[PDB]
This record gives structure tokens, C-alpha cells and sequence, in this order.
């Protein structure tokens, strides 16, 4: 795939996905892109449904396709393990969900990202994930847990 | 004083019936989280709507 | 004078139906905006589910 990190005085605290159309960011980190190409970037605050501004040219777009809705329950490559479930994520064991990894997409079988991860450093026994879904049509929903923190 | 004395025991009389119906309302959906309740229930009969 | 002239003993017809205009319109213009607020917040909150 393709996914970039923010540099924070030499440290990543956050990972930025592209998609063809708009690149994303979250809004609760903070930092310096690794690019040349994306340090022209105008950047924009917005809700919580994480709209960033996404104006780079023809270049290096169509990268990650766009999966649509009526998305099955099966696998999804998670980029530490694996999730299988629609409705919310699936429960990841534990280890993964530290810190400063937030915004990394969950792929497809086809290699189609289908949701961004937002926080939830911890839950308990499982983990649970904040993620943005598309409903039934392709309206974007952002979807959260109880008490989950940021990450 | 007769007058706010028909109207306190007829003002218990609606939360002990009130909120009898609205336990009623309810209790047939949590005890079923994987479905769906009906729009007509949802807001306008009963108070509490769908969450997540 | 053998009257008493009254605080709104000055103002003609013409005169407050400017003064309806003024008022009348202007506060609907925020209700139209207090309105939107809440219907938007409605479509964003069935969108969740």
C-alpha cells in the first residue's frame, strides 16, 4: 500500500492514509508530513468525520480504491492481524493498540480500504475499534465505542 | 387545598401508570439487541429511540 | 396645548408597518437559521443508524 507517517521532532505519532479522490489525517495528532509532494498540502480542521483536504494533483492519485457498501462480515486485512466482522470491529486480541499509530486503514481482500481507525488504546480483556464506515449507500458514518480513548 | 390535593394523587397516578407502559415499551428491545424497533415506537409512542 | 401628547402619539400607519417589517422579518431570519441547526443535527444522528 501506500500510507504516510508525521514527524513529530523525530518521532512518528501517526500514520496518514491516501485515498483516490482526498487524502485523510486525524485531527488529534499533529506534525510534519514525510513528503515534498504533500508539504503543499492545505491543511483544514473539521468535525469528527475527519475531512482533510485532499489537493494533490494527477500524479501519484488513484492509489487506494474506495470499497463501496453491502460489505460482508468475512476477513479484512487488518495491518497487525486480521478483523472479521460489519456491524463494529471485530475484538483484536491484545498487544496491538499502543500509542501514535492512529489513522492506519483496514484493506480489503482486493486491496480496497474500507474504514480508518481512530482510537481505543484499550478496553479490557479485548479491544475495540472507533472506525469510519459508509452505511448503506456510501453516506460516511463515524462509528465509536463506549469510553474509548484517542489513539 | 382540596384542589392541590386531586391533583397530587391524580399526578402519582401518572408515573405509576406512565412509566409502567414505558417499562413495557422497552423491555421487549433490550432483551433483543440484534433487532430492530419500529419507527412508530421509537419516538413517538415510547421516548427512548435507537442507540447505535 | 389642551391634549396630552403620549409616547406613540408621533407614529402613522405607514410608519409601523416599518416597523413590523423590520422586526417581523429579521427575528424569522434567525428562526429559518435555528431551524436548520436542528434538522441537519437529525439527518447526521439517522445516518448513525
Amino acid at each position: 500500500d501506500k500510507t504516510f507517517p508525521i514527524m513529530l521532532n523525530g518521532q512518528v505519532n501517526g500514520y496518514a492514509c491516501v485515498v483516490g479522490g482526498r487524502v485523510f489525517k486525524p485531527l488529534h495528532v499533529e506534525g510534519r508530513i514525510d513528503n515534498e509532494q504533500l508539504a503543499a498540502i492545505k491543511l483544514k480542521k473539521a468535525s469528527i468525520y475527519d475531512l482533510e483536504y485532499g489537493d494533490v494533483p494527477q500524479c501519484m492519485k488513484s492509489d487506494t480504491l474506495q470499497y463501496t457498501s453491502d460489505k460482508p462480515p468475512g476477513f479484512y486485512n487488518w495491518h497487525h492481524g486480521a478483523v472479521q466482522y460489519e456491524n463494529n470491529r471485530f475484538t483484536v486480541p491484545r498487544g496491538v493498540g499502543g500509542k501514535g499509530d492512529s489513522g492506519r486503514p483496514i484493506l480489503d481482500n482486493k486491496g480496497r480500504v474500507v474504514a480508518i481507525v481512530l482510537g481505543g488504546v484499550n478496553e479490557g480483556s479485548r479491544t475495540a475499534l472507533s472506525v469510519v464506515t459508509w452505511n448503506q449507500k456510501g453516506v460516511t458514518v463515524k462509528d465509536t465505542p463506549e469510553g474509548s480513548e484517542p489513539w | 387545598c382540596t384542589c392541590v390535593a386531586i391533583i397530587m394523587v391524580s399526578c402519582v397516578t401518572s408515573v405509576w401508570l406512565l412509566c409502567r407502559t414505558r417499562n413495557l415499551c422497552i423491555t421487549p428491545y433490550k432483551l433483543a439487541p440484534n433487532a430492530q424497533v419500529p419507527i412508530l415506537l421509537a419516538l413517538l409512542c415510547c421516548i427512548k429511540p435507537t442507540r447505535a | 396645548a389642551q391634549h396630552t401628547e403620549s409616547f406613540t402619539s408621533a407614529i402613522s400607519a405607514t410608519a409601523w408597518s416599518w416597523i413590523k417589517v423590520l422586526v417581523g422579518g429579521t427575528s424569522a431570519f434567525i428562526v429559518l437559521g435555528l431551524i436548520a441547526t436542528a434538522v441537519v443535527a437529525l439527518v447526521l444522528f439517522f445516518h448513525r443508524h
